[PDB]
C-alpha cells in the first residue's frame, strides 16, 4: 500500500550533521596557527607577509564552514 | 597540442581567416541561443499541460 | 598573446645585440600588408577574407540561425 | 521519443488520440516538456506533483 | 580646455537611470501582485481539499458503518 | 507600375541634383564613378567614429559631473539653462512612466485578487489575450 | 560525465529562467551568480581534458608494470 | 565611490591617448579648446547627411533593381554573392519570423475556444497575465 | 556611373517587406481566433439563455396556473 | 495516505550532534598550545609577539565553537 | 503483504552527512597553508611560485568540497 | 506474519554517508600539496619535477572520491 508519512523532528538531525563539518573548520584554523607560530620563530623578519597568508588561509577555511553552516540554518527553520 | 596557428587579435580580427570565421558564426549560434529559450519559454502567453498531471517520467521511472 | 587557450606563437631572436644594431631598417620593401608591424596585432592590416564581411555581421548570422531554430516551429507548427 | 510519448501518455494513450489535437496543441505540449527538461531536479515540483485540490485531470482521467 | 558648453553625457546618463528606476518600479508592483495571485490560488485549493473532506465526511455518515 | 517608378526615379534625381552641397555632390560623384553606397558608406564611418569616441564620452562625463558639482554652472546660470533644464526634467519623467510600463509589462496596473474588478478578468472575450 | 551533466543542466535553468535579473535591481546577485558559473565550467573542461589522458596513461602503465614484474634482464660482455 | 571614479576616468584618458588616428585626435583637441562635444557632432552630421542622401537610397535602389531585372548580376555571379544572398535569405526568414510574433502579439498561437487547452487558460495562477 | 557592387538598399527593402508580411500573418491569425471566440461567447450566451427559459417553465408548470 | 508525524525527542540529538563540533574545535586550540611552547623554546625572545598570535587564532576557533554552540542550544530550547 | 511506504524528511538526514565531506576538505585546506607558512620560512625567496602551488591545491580541495555540495543540495532539494 | 516494507526514502541516506568518503579524498590531497611546499622549499633545483609527482598522486586519490560519488549518483538516482 501507498503509504505518506511526514516527520516534523528530522530537520534537527540533520541541523546536527551540518554543524559537525565546523570541527573539520576549526581545527583547520589551529593547524595554520600551529605553524605560523613556528615559521616566525624560524625567520622572525617575515612576520608580515606569513601573517597575512594565515589570514588568508584561515579565511577560505572559514568559507568551507559557512557554506555548510548555511544547510545547518536552512533545514533548521524548514 | 596547441603548438601554433592564425590567432585573431581582437573580435574585429575573426573575419580574416575562414576557419574563425566559422568558428565566430558557430560562437553567435551558442550564446544567442540562450535569449531565444528565454523568450520563448518564459512567454506570456506560455501555458503548462493540463494534462501534466495525468503522466510524468518520475512514475515511469519509478 | 592569448584568444581563450590559443596562443599567439613568437619568433625566437637570432641576432646579438651589436649585430642587431647594425641592421638598417628599410619598410619600403616590405609588403603593404605588413608595415608598422607590431607583434602584439600583426593581422590588424591584414585584408578580409570577403570584402564587407565583418565579424560582428557573422555572429549576428549565427544569432539569427539559432532564433530560426527555436522559433520555426511557433510559426509554422506541424503535427505528429 | 520522449516528446512523442509525453504527448502520447498525457492525451489519450494513443497516437490516433493526438493527432486527434491541432498542429498549435501539440506545439504547446512539446514546449511544455522541454520546460520540464529545463527544470530537470533545479525548479518547480507543481509541474509533475498535483497539489492537494488542484481540478485538473488526474493520473486515472483516461482509465 | 574650456569648460563644457553642454552637459549631453550626463543627461543621457541620466535618461538611462530614470528608465532603469521606472522599470524597477514596475517589476516590484508585478511581482508583488503575483505573490498575491499566489497565496489567493493556494487558499483556493485549501477551501477545495476542505469542501471535499466535508463532502466525504457527509458521505461516511451516510454509509454509517 | 513601370511609369510610377519612372516618375519616383526622376524626383529623386531632380532633388539630388538640386541640393547645392559641395561635399555632398563630391561624395555622390565619387561612390557613383566607384559604384558603391554613400549612405552606407557615411554609416560605418559614423559608427567608427562613435565606437573610437566611447572614452572621450565617459571623460566628458566626468568633467561635465564634475563642473556641476564644483558649483561653476550655477554661477552662469541664464534662461536658456533653465529651458534646457525643463526638457530635460520633462524627459525624465516621461522616461520614469514608459520604464514603469515596461517593467510591469501592462499599461494599466495589474488586478489584485481580492479586488472585485475580477470578475472582468473571468468575462474576458478571448482569454488569450 | 555525471558531473558535467548536472552542472550544465543547473547552468541552462540558472541562464534562461533567471536572466531576466540584469534588467532588475538584484542584477548583482545573479551576475556574480554566471561569474561562478563560467569559472566552474571552464574548470571542470580542464580537469576532464586532464584526467582522461591522464587515467590513460595509467592504464597502459599497469598492463606495463605486469610485463616489467616479470622481465629478466641480462648484462653484455 | 571617488576612487573608482577617479581610476575609471583615468583609464579612458589613458585609452584615449593611445589611439593613433590623426583625425580623431584633432577633433578631440578642437572641441576640447571650444568646449564643445565631439560624439554628438559626429551624430547630427551623420544624421544631416542621412537626410541629404534619401533620394540617393532612392536612386541607388532603382538603379540595383534595373541592374538585377536585366540579368547582369546573375551573368557575373560568383561564390561570394552566393554566400551573401545566403545572409540575406537567413534575415529575411528570421524577420519573418519576428513579424509574425508582433503581428498576433504573441509568442505561440493563440488557443481557439474549441480546443481542450482552453482549461489552461481558465487556470491562470494570475488572470492579468 | 558604374554597376553597382552592392545590394544594400533593395536588401533593406526586402527586409522591411518580409517583416510586414509576417505582421500581416500573425494579424491575420489573431483577427481570426478573435472571430472565432466571440462566435464561442454569443453560444455560451444564447445557451444561458435557453437554460434561463427552461428553469423559467418548470417553475411555471410547478405554478400550475 | 498522508500522515503527519511530530517526534518530541529527537531535538535532544540534534543537540548532541552540534556538541561533536566542539571536539575539532577544543584539539584545534591544543594544536596552537602546542606548538607555541615550541615557538618559544626555539625563540624565546618572541615570547610576546607569538602569544598574541597563539590567542588570535583561539578567538577564531573560538567563534566556530560559538556557532556550533548556538546551534545546539536553539534546538535544545525548540 | 506488500507494503510502499515514503518517508519524506530523510532528505535532510542525507544532506547532513554529505555536510561532513567538508571538515575534511577545510582541514586539509588548513593543511596546505601551514606548510605554506613552514616553506616560506624556511626558503623566503620562494613566496610566489609557492604560493601559486598553495592556491592549486586549495582549487582542486575545493572542488571536492563542490561535489559534496551539489549532492548536499541536491538531496536537500528532491 | 510476512510483512514486506519498501522504504523509499533510505536512498538519500546512503547517499550521505558515500559522501564521507571525500573527507579522506580532500585531506588527503592536502597532504600531498603540503609535503609538495616543504619540499620544494628543501631543494627547489627539483620544483618542476616534484609538482608532476604531486599532480600524479592527485588523480590516484582523486580517483578513490570517484568511486564513491559514482555509489551517491547510482542510490540517488535509483
Ligand atoms: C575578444 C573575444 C572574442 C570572442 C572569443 C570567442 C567567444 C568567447 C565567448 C564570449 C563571446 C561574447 C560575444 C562576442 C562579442 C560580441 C560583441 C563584440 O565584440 O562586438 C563588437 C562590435 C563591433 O565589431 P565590428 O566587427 O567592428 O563591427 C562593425 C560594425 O558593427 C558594422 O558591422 P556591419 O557593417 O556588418 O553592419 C551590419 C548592420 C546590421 O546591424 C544590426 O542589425 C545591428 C544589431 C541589431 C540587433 C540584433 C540582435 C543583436 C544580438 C542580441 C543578442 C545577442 C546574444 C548573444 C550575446 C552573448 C554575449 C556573451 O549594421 C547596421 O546596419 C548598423 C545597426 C543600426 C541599427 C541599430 C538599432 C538596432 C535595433 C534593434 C532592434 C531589436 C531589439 C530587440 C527588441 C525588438 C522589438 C520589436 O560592436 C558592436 O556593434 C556591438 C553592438 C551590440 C552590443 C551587445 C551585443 C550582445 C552582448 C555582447 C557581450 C560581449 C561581452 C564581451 C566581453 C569581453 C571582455 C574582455
Ligand atoms: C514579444 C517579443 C518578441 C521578440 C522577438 C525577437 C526580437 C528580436 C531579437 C533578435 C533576433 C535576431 C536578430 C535579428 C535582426 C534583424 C534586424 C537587423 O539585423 O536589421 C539590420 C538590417 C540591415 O543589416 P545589413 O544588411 O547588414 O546592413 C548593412 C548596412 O549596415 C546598411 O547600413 P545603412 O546605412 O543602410 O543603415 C540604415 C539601415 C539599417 O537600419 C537599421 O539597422 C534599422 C533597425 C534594425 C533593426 C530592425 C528590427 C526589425 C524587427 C521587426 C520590427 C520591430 C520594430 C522595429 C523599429 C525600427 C525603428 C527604426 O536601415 C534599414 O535597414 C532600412 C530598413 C527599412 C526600409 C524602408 C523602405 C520602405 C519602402 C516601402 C515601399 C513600398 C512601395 C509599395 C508600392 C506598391 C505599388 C502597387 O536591417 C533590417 O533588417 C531592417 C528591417 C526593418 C523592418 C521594419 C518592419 C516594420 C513593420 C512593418 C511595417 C509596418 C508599418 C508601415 C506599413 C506601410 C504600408 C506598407
Ligand atoms: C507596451 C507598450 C508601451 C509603450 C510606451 C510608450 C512608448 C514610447 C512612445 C513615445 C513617447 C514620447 C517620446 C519619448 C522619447 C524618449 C526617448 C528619447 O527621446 O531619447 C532621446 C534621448 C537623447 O535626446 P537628446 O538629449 O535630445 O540628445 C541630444 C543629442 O542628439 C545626443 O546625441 P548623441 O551623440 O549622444 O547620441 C547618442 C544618444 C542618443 O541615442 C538614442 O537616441 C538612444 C535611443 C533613443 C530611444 C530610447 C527610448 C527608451 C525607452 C525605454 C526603453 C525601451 C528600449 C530602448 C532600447 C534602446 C536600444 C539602443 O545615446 C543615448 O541617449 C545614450 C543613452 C544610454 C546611456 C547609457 C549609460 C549607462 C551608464 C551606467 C553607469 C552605471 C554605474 C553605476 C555605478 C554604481 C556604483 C555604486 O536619449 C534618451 O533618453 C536615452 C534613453 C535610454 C533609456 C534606456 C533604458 C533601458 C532599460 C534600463 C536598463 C536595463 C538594462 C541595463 C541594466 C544595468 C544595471 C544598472
Ligand atoms: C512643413 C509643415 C510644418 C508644420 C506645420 C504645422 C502643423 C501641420 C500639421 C501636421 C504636422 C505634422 C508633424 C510635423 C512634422 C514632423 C516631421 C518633421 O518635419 O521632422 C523633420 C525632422 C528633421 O528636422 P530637424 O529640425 O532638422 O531635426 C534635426 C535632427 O532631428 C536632430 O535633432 P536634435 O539635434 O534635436 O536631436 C534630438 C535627439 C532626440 O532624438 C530622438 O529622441 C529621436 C526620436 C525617438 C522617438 C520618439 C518619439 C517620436 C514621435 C512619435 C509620435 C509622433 C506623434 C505625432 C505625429 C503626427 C504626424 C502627423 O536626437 C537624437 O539623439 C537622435 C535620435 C537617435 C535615436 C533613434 C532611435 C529611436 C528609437 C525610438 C524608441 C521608441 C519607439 C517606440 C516603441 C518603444 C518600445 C520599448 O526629421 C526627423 O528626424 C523625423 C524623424 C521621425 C519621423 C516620423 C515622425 C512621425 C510622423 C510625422 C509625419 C509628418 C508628415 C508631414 C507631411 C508633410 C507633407 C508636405
Ligand atoms: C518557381 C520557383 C519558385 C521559388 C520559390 C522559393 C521560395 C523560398 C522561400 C524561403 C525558403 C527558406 C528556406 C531556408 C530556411 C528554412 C527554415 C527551416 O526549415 O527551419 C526549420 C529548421 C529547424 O527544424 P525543426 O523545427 O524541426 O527544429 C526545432 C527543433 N527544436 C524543437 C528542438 C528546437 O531550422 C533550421 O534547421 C535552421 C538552421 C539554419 C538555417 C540557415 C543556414 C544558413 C547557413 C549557415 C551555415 C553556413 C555558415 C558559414 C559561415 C562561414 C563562411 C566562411
Ligand atoms: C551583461 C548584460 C548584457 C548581456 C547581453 C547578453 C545577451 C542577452 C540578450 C537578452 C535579450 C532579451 C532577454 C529577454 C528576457 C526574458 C523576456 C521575457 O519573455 O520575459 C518576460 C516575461 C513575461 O512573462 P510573465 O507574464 O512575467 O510570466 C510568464 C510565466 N508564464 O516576464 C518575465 O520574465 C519577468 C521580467 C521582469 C523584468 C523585466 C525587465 C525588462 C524591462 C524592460 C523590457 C523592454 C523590452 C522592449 C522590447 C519590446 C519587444 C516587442
Ligand atoms: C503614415 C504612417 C506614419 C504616421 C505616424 C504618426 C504617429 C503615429 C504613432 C503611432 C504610435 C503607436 C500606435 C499604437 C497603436 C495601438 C497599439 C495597441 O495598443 O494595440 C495593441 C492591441 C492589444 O489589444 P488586443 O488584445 O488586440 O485587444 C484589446 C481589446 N481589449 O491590439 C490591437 O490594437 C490590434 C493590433 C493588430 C495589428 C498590429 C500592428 C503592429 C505590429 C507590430 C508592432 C510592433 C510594436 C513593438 C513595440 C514594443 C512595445 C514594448
Amino acid at each position: 500500500s501507498t503509504v505518506a508519512i511526514s516527520v516534523q523532528g528530522l530537520h534537527y538531525v540533520g541541523t546536527g550533521l551540518a554543524a559537525i563539518a565546523l570541527a573539520g573548520v576549526g581545527l583547520g584554523i589551529g593547524t595554520i596557527f600551529g605553524n605560523l607560530l613556528v615559521a616566525c620563530a624560524r625567520q622572525p623578519n617575515l612576520t608580515k607577509m606569513l601573517f597575512n597568508y594565515a589570514i588568508l588561509g584561515f579565511a577560505l577555511t572559514e568559507a568551507i564552514g559557512l557554506f555548510a553552516l548555511m544547510l545547518a540554518f536552512l533545514m533548521l527553520f524548514s | 597540442m596547441l603548438l601554433g596557428g592564425f590567432v585573431p587579435r581582437r573580435f574585429s580580427q575573426f573575419n580574416r581567416d575562414p576557419c574563425w570565421m566559422f568558428f565566430i558564426f558557430s560562437v553567435g549560434f551558442w550564446l544567442g541561443e540562450y535569449p531565444a529559450m528565454m523568450i520563448k519559454y518564459n512567454a506570456r502567453d506560455l501555458v503548462y499541460d493540463p494534462h501534466r498531471y495525468v503522466w510524468s517520467h518520475h512514475d515511469d521511472h519509478h | 598573446y592569448n584568444m581563450l587557450v590559443f596562443r599567439d606563437p613568437k619568433r625566437r631572436p637570432q641576432l646579438s645585440e651589436e649585430e642587431r644594431a647594425k641592421v638598417v631598417v628599410n619598410q619600403a620593401e616590405w609588403p603593404e600588408e605588413f608595415k608598422d608591424f607590431d607583434p602584439d596585432d600583426p593581422y590588424k592590416n591584414s585584408p578580409e577574407i570577403i570584402k564587407g564581411m565583418s565579424s560582428w555581421n557573422l555572429f549576428l548570422w549565427g544569432v539569427e540561425c539559432a532564433f530560426i531554430y527555436q522559433f520555426y516551429e511557433l510559426v509554422f507548427p506541424k503535427s505528429i | 521519443d520522449h516528446v512523442e510519448k509525453a504527448m502520447i501518455m498525457r492525451w489519450g494513450g494513443t497516437l490516433e488520440d493526438v493527432r486527434k489535437l491541432s498542429a498549435k496543441d501539440q506545439l504547446r505540449v512539446r514546449c511544455f516538456t522541454d520546460i520540464e527538461k529545463l527544470y530537470s531536479a533545479y525548479g518547480p515540483k507543481d509541474t509533475y506533483l498535483q497539489p492537494p485540490g488542484d481540478t485538473l485531470p488526474g493520473k486515472d482521467f483516461y482509465r | 580646455k574650456a569648460a563644457p558648453k553642454t552637459l549631453h553625457q550626463v543627461r543621457n546618463v541620466a535618461y538611462f537611470f530614470a528608465a532603469w528606476l521606472g522599470v524597477q518600479k514596475g517589476y516590484i508592483e508585478k511581482s508583488a501582485n503575483d505573490r498575491l495571485w499566489v497565496e489567493h490560488q493556494r487558499k483556493v485549493r485549501q477551501q477545495n481539499v476542505e469542501r471535499q473532506q466535508a463532502l466525504d465526511s457527509i458521505k461516511l455518515m451516510q454509509q454509517g458503518v | 507600375l513601370c511609369n510610377a517608378a519612372s516618375k519616383v526615379q526622376a524626383r529623386s534625381a531632380k532633388k539630388l541634383a538640386a541640393l547645392t552641397d559641395a561635399g555632398i555632390q563630391k561624395t555622390i560623384s565619387e561612390h557613383n564613378a566607384n559604384g558603391t553606397d554613400a549612405a552606407v558608406s557615411s554609416t560605418k564611418r559614423y559608427l567608427a567614429e562613435q565606437r573610437q569616441l566611447f572614452h572621450y564620452r565617459v571623460v566628458r562625463f566626468f568633467d561635465e559631473c564634475h563642473y556641476i558639482i564644483s558649483g561653476e554652472y550655477f554661477a552662469q546660470y541664464t534662461k536658456v539653462n533653465l529651458i534646457w533644464d525643463l526638457r530635460f526634467l520633462t524627459k525624465l519623467v516621461v522616461l520614469f512612466l514608459i520604464g514603469t510600463v515596461l517593467g510591469r509589462q501592462s499599461i494599466f496596473p495589474p488586478i489584485d485578487p481580492d479586488s472585485p474588478l475580477v470578475e472582468a478578468l473571468v468575462t474576458k472575450v478571448n482569454p488569450n489575450y | 560525465h555525471f558531473l558535467l551533466l548536472m552542472f550544465f543542466d543547473f547552468f541552462y535553468f540558472i541562464f534562461v529562467f533567471f536572466f531576466y535579473g540584469v534588467f532588475c535591481y538584484w542584477f548583482i546577485l545573479f551576475i556574480f551568480v554566471f561569474c561562478f558559473c563560467l569559472l566552474f565550467y571552464v574548470f571542470l573542461y580542464l580537469l576532464d581534458l586532464f584526467a582522461a589522458i591522464l587515467q590513460l596513461f595509467i592504464f597502459c602503465n599497469m598492463i606495463l608494470q605486469l610485463i616489467m614484474d616479470f622481465l629478466l634482464f641480462l648484462l653484455f660482455v
